[PDB]
């Protein structure tokens, strides 16, 4: 059970400003951490897995980077299909668990 | 071409249970791990339970660990949760979920849902 | 007897004496109490902690019969991880690492099992171990130990053993990921002294873990007829997790080896930029101080005071001095 | 002999270990002497039928992403899961293996890019049965075409002749074309002597370095190329059918002339850190001789500043013929005998 | 090359043979005559005892450990036909290995190390071979040796030796050398290792000095290894009348061996190559911190010094230097700069 | 050139009248001789930068 936590709660940004999103990890998973974002009642969407690589299809802009145990979402430049809810997944061992969510919305 | 529909969900009295499906279309399941994660309204995803039709094997969340049996069948192409023993707590819209795993060291690997269904509520 | 281990704190007896309808356990620190046990006919658990105590585990050996050369290299701490075969009985010795946080060692325990007939036994150095999985399902009533022989428990033993080596490797994995990026970005004093300690530990792992692949291979191949043949699959996937674990170990060596050459070679251009500090600096600000010394004397007669606008002209000429100073430099490139 | 057990996965799944998971494509080319076939197909089935077809085809499979497609080809084709296992994992030395039925072997390819110092790898593994060629790559962009447009263009004998050839001349195409990856690592190194001979600045270390790492990821490919075209050419397994062995002498030789080459090499490029330490080394003792030539004739400047520089009740000044320009004389003369060493000494 | 012939020695009168040595204490010959019916062991200093063994028609080995008796050597040489150069090679330590094919015989000379710990030196003992129709004969410097599983072999009719004849002895005491040799490529590669961390941990004169020491071990290693297998070769392709045709493989084994060792030699001499550059970049680190001390020390006092010889320059024709003041500017300014440079060097983290 | 001389010493086809496979085993040891000396060249050649280092370190020393 590695519980993530995962800040700010909620944060709002306008659009064109680089912003992020950080993901704690309580023990130590070694790269298996996935982001997705899920629009107002829409199934989520793969963007980064392995926590350094993109999916196919994602745009370039988007970009996620490993630090030890800190997980960092970061988005050069949001856009309005960018103001959802974005989602921090461990997948370290067969038990996989989510992190709370970060609540992105217009200024 | 690759589609994911899940169905089986709705209205349930409290104490009950509800068999719920998940079929698979442009790819097959034996190839594949099927998961299940659920929201409830408001809340965030939390996963649920996870089968791989290749070995068999099952994994449970401890939150709702033995409330739970998932199984998968390779005539139909289908996966489904079976719910036993439900309360208020497992009220939710759930989701079917196919997941690849990566490499990223020779010890360790990762899972990364990049499939997901249309979702059903219960 | 010989002795080499470090601790003496503690000791502790624990046996297991388990079948597939009933088990017990027993605390206690007798040595005759484990004596009548031997003779049970269902597979046993033996649990011996204090290797310093050599009387006890003595006459434990001699009452199972155990040559007295395998209870000399038990009794030997500092010794690479090997497997041996006799008639009586298979003989295995292994490592148990743990690792800490907030300072960068690495603290290995010996732990030596020997498997004949239904009886398993083994001496541990300290209270304490990875096998903490084996127990709690043992006295749940999980799995499928119990209907199996003692050859399955072995099994049991060892995969647990290599399951805290997979969760070794995670915290050297999380140092090497934020060691990478520390020696890549943000050089320190004490970055250096990190990734010493750092390449240490891993060839260590790796002149351990190479042993017990060996190990693991001797037992799969060999398949001795005291271990039962339905069981040699399960010392085949323990064998494939170690090879599992030579190659995590093998990348993360190489990687910190990079990490090393680098810096190790940089050290020349960082003395040459010292270097280049300090004899700018000096050349700049001796001439400049023994002009002020010496044009600040006190003999009777100056000529300095009677030009005008002395001071103002002395500190102008110093300042274009220090100016003609600084342009020698960036000839070379120096600043 | 299955496949090996991993303690994350589940029992039997078989797992891609790449980076790639952009782009999926096949290419068929079943070409004979009266005429080919080509075409792409997103989907596996079109391959299958292929499975006992007399007639040689050429099955290039792009994106190993999708281990659906490449275990149902396996299981349509008799491969061994320990094979598959192997075609997906891409972190792995260059080997073949002999079965009853087929030939496995695995080489990689290189690409460079300008700018960037980077060596990739690419795993493209080749599969030999009946009168077929089963290729796994990672991604689009292949050394192949050479052959390809040779093969249709109908010139050259390999369209005549058996499948056999179609894999020589697979493997020759490969070969040849880690020369246009050397030829640039070659102008590159040359040109990076240029200027590491002019200008010795702090990248050189890193870049020498890169340079080092390359070529210890070529000689660890190119070692296992020999003992795989040693197994190919001296143990002429059945498959072989004795029809090509100076076409697997002559890539032996290659092999053996580019083995030699990286081991020449690698002390070729240990040579260059050496010359750079010594540069380096040069530059510290100028600076050294600057530094020690400036406070050398500035100190004792400071004796005669500080004491007759000092103030005392009683001091034996002794003006004689205004003799604070007999001070600054003496100053000057103690400077230009000390000059005088050094240019005797030469440190200046 | 022309014929052979002893060739003339200074200082020493003609047709001497002088053991070249260091040797002097141990002097023993072993017999072990053995075959399908039953083995015949002797240990004695008496060399008339050992001559009858020639004429024997089951195998026989004779080892005679100190060859610093001449005359043994000497004895035994006259009475088996061996020529008095292959006697003057047994007794020149100071030689390579080799071997020399005649028509009654096969001269062959090896090397045996024993590396020590808490003392890193590696130590060389020749051994000569001579197979003499049934016979071996064996030459020895000093007691200890490593032909120990060999005899236990003949002792207890383990394994294939006691079947076969003379040369498959032969084939035997060789294969225990090579065997050997990989135990001292391990304890040189634990040697390595140790010296690779001692280089960083701690750098000083004698771990420079133990790394020199290990690469001229590794060149004189080399020194050895290469005509080794050069006569394992020979002895495989040669192969003359006195080795059988059965034994061939058996060379083939022990040849594969000797280039694995030669291999891992090679390696061996890298790291110990790169182990100089290792230490020396050490060492310049640590002058390295040395130096920004200075270089601290000297960049916030020089200015310092030069403004107040700037301001305590008794300069009376201008009014500037008599300015109604508590001491506030100068000291300010001075404070201001020093702590500047400080926060200066703690940027581009100097400490 | 080892080998290539090891072939004629040993191989001997019938193009090689005999009698002169002595001559080839001298050439043989002559090779023997050369790829000794070449690699005692090489282990001085090795050092040598390591000299050259060592005394321009002892020059700033001074
Ligand atoms: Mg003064
Ligand atoms: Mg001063
Ligand atoms: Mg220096």
């Amino acid at each position: 059970d590695i519980q993530m936590t995962q800040s700010p709660s909620s944060l709002s940004a306008s659009v064109g400003d680089r912003v992020t999103i950080t993901c704690r990890a309580s023990q130590s998973v070694s790269s298996a951490v996935a982001w997705y974002q899920q629009k107002p009642g829409k199934a989520p969407k793969l963007l980064i897995y392995s926590a350094s690589s993109l999916y196919s299809g994602v745009p370039s802009r988007f970009s996620g980077s490993r630090s030890g145990t800190d997980f960092t979402l970061t988005i050069s430049s949001l856009q309005p299909e960018d103001f959802a809810t974005y989602y921090c997944q461990q997948s370290s061992s067969s038990l996989i668990t989510f992190g709370q969510g970060t609540k992105v919305e217009i200024k | 071409e690759v589609q994911l529909v899940e169905s089986g969900g709705g209205l349930v009295q409290p104490g009950g249970s509800l068999r719920l499906s998940c079929a698979a279309s442009g790819f097959n399941v034996s190839y594949y791990s099927i998961h299940w994660v659920r929201q409830a309204p408001g809340k965030g995803l939390e996963w649920v339970a996870s089968i791989s039709s290749s070995s068999g094997s099952t994994s449970y969340a401890d939150s709702v660990k033995g409330r739970f049996t998932i199984s998968a069948d390779t005539s139909k192409n289908t996966a489904y949760l079976q719910m036993n023993s439900l309360r208020a707590e497992d009220t939710a819209v759930y989701y079917c979920a196919r997941s690849y795993w990566y490499y990223i060291w020779s010890y360790s690997y990762g899972n990364a849902m990049d499939y997901w269904g249309q979702g059903t509520l219960v | 007897l010989v002795y080499t281990g470090k601790y003496r704190e503690d000791f502790e007896i624990e046996v297991m004496n388990y079948s597939i309808e009933e088990f017990r356990e027993f605390k206690t620190t007798d040595v005759e109490s484990v004596l009548p046990f031997r003779d049970s006919s269902t597979p046993t658990w033996i649990n011996i902690t204090g290797i310093h105590r050599t009387d006890v585990v003595q006459r434990v050996g001699e009452f199972f019969g155990i040559h007295p050369l395998v209870l000399e290299d038990i009794l030997n701490v500092h010794q690479r991880p090997k497997v041996e075969f006799f008639e009586n009985y298979v003989f295995i010795v292994l490592k148990m690492f743990t690792y800490d946080k907030n300072l960068h060692e690495l603290e290995s325990e010996q732990v030596s099992l020997i498997l004949t007939k239904n009886c398993v036994l083994m001496f541990q150095e300290k209270i304490g171990d990875v096998f903490d999985p084996v127990r709690e399902r043992i006295r749940y009533n999980r799995g499928i130990i119990r209907k199996k022989r003692a050859d399955y428990l072995l099994y049991s033993l060892i995969d647990a053993l290599v399951d805290d080596y997979f969760v070794l490797l995670e915290k050297i994995d999380d140092e090497i990921d934020v060691l990478e990026e520390e020696v890549l970005e943000r050089p320190e004093k004490e970055t250096v002294q990190r990734t010493h300690q750092l390449k240490r530990n891993l060839v260590e792992l790796r002149k351990t873990i190479w042993p017990l692949r060996e190990v693991l291979s001797s037992l799969y191949r060999d398949v001795p007829p005291l271990i039962e043949k339905e069981t040699v699959p399960y010392f085949r996937d323990v064998y494939d997790h170690t090879i599992q674990i030579a190659d995590t170990v093998e990348t993360f060596r190489d990687i910190v080896s990079g990490l090393l050459d680098v810096y190790l070679s940089s050290v020349s251009n960082k003395t040459n930029e010292v270097m280049k500090v300090l004899t700018i600096i000096a050349t700049i600000f001796m001439p400049l101080t023994f002009i002020a010394g010496i044009y600040g004397m006190n003999f009777e007669y100056m000529p300095e005071l009677r030009w005008k606008w002395g001071y103002p002209v002395v500190l102008a000429v110093m300042g274009v001095i220090a100016v003609i100073m600084v342009v020698y430099f960036k000839k070379k490139k120096w600043l």
